[PDB]
């Protein structure tokens, strides 16, 4: 993504303060609750009949953590999101059969999570940068789909 | 909301389709799969090659639903209620894809109804397809 | 359709907003302009600088419409028909921007209501804003 | 856009047969009728109160030609839709204040005009290629918005 240098500096500054363990579990959980059709892909994660069932789900919690990890790494390579996520893009398509639209839903929910978390510190300009990143990521992930 | 003119327009266009509907269903899906590869994510269990019988079959099924939607233009909700449950509770097709097929269905129609595919019809069909889409995704959450 | 729970969640969430809805509307507007610059295309005539009183002002307005939408949750179609006519007939704002403002509102609410911005409340408010958006662009054609 | 050679081949090969005069008028025209809100920008065109008022509107037919002509030229430099559309990007943003989503709507309308007119000759594969094009353009045309 073509992020200003203060965009990448701001994205970066904040990320350092995020607790990946948790944020990821919170982001993925909120996805499943807000857009329940996304649950289609996690039938083996057990109970997701309720918000508490979803948010406290240890599997959701565990999955959430791997996502954010991968996300974290893409952030070390803003200049090469596509190379970064190339293997994950093929997997999601060819093996997981996940519609790329889910990547966009997740990036927005993630933005709501970060906002939820940094409060006043998550300013308009910080958000603007974050949107760009999330979009870079969903596009990077949807790139090898065919 | 469909005006009485829209309804006329669509009843008209669709009456023209007649016995090809099925033909045209399968065609629109085909176009979809090739033009919007992402849409294939939902048919991992189908043969998607050109000529696929699975695709032909399903095409009919889709067509038949459109026909039915046409017949009940004034109570689409009731007529389609059951498909709404299915796409909402089982298929769980991201709402975005409805816009894709509607466009593919529209292209198809235009290629088979030179004469009838008028600006006014075009516009009425878009609206009818968007209403069908709206119905099918009304039970998502 | 908003369920009894959605309505509860939203009446409460909005309740909380309270005395800041102006402040919030404005802030969400700033968020939207920065994040989705294409949105500025509808406000050529405005001062879209940080602090603009023109933005604050309009933000109040947007907020008061939402408060009023919340106030008439069981009859949103009628409660906002005036604004639907307006957006549909005079302004002619592309339907896709309603989703962006909504996202920004959510983001502003989340930033400000830590305690209340619960998964369940988030899902409810998301549904509400989507319903508002639906009302507002219902007369586009 | 990533066009296949048979992709450019077929794109280029169908365009060759396009009468830009009426395809151009028919596409802008249909846009105004199908997506009434787009009219916003052509109040100066007159009476658009009807499908007929619009379709036979010469101010529409003439703008349509210009648009198709410019589109028509981006086909010559597939390899750099952005350089090509750079100035048109900034104009439509900064002067006309046109929302980029309109460009996306036109592209779809355009694919419909082409299918209408070429019929059996506008095959799935061919539509596919064009979808890529219309996308590229939309994108190229929205690229300098700020
Ligand atoms: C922000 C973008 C995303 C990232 C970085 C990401 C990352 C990952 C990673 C690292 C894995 C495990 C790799 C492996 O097992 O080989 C995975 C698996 C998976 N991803 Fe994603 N993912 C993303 C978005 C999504 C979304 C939005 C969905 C659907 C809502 C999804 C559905 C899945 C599924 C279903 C699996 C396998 C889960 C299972 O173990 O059953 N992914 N993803
Ligand atoms: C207005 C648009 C649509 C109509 C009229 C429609 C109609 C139908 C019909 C009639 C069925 C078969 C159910 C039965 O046998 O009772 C079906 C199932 C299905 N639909 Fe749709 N549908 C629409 C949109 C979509 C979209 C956009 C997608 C995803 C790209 C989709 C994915 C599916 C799938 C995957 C099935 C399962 C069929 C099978 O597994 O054999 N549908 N739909
Ligand atoms: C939930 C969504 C929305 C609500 C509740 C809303 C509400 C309003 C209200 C209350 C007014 C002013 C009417 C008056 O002065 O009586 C207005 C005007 C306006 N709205 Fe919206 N609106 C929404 C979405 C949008 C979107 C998405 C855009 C474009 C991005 C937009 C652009 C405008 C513009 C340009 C004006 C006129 C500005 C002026 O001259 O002061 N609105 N809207
Ligand atoms: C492929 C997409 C498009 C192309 C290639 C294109 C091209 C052009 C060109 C060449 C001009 C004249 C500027 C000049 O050279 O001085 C123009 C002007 C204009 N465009 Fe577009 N355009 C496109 C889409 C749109 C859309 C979708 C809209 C809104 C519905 C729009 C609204 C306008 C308006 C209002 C003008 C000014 C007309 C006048 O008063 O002279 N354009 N466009």
């Amino acid at each position: 993504v073509h992020l200003t240098p203060e965009e990448k500096s701001a994205v970066t500054a904040l990320w350092g303060k995020v607790n990946v363990d948790e944020v990821g579990g919170e982001a993925l959980g909120r996805l499943l609750v807000v857009y329940p059709w996304t649950q289609r892909f996690f039938e083996s994660f057990g109970d997701l009949s309720t918000p508490d069932a979803v948010m406290g789900n240890p599997k959701v919690k565990a999955h959430g953590k791997k996502v954010l990890g991968a996300f974290s790494d893409g952030l070390a390579h803003l200049d090469n999101l596509k190379g970064t996520f190339a293997t994950l893009s093929e997997l999601h398509c060819d093996k997981l059969h996940v519609d790329p639209e889910n990547f966009r839903l997740l990036g927005n929910v993630l933005v709501c999570v970060l906002a939820h978390h940094f409060g006043k510190e998550f300013t308009p300009p910080v958000q603007a940068a974050y949107q760009k990143v999330v979009a870079g990521v969903a596009n990077a992930l949807a790139h090898k789909y065919h | 909301v469909l005006s009485p003119a829209d309804k006329t327009n669509v009843k008209a266009a669709w009456g023209k389709v007649g016995a090809h509907a099925g033909e045209y269903g399968a065609e629109a899906l085909e176009r979809m799969f090739l033009s919007f590869p992402t849409t294939k994510t939902y048919f991992p269990h189908f043969d998607l090659s050109h000529g696929s019988a699975q695709v032909k079959g399903h095409g009919k099924k889709v067509a038949d639903a459109l026909t039915n939607a046409v017949a009940h233009v004034d109570d689409m909700p009731n007529a389609l209620s059951a498909l709404s449950d299915l796409h909402a509770h089982k298929l769980r097709v991201d709402p975005v894809n409805f816009k894709l097929l509607s466009h593919c269905l529209l292209v198809t129609l235009a290629a088979h109804l030179p004469a009838e595919f008028t600006p006014a019809v075009h516009a009425s069909l878009d609206k009818f397809l968007a209403s069908v889409s709206t119905v099918l995704t009304s039970k998502y959450r």
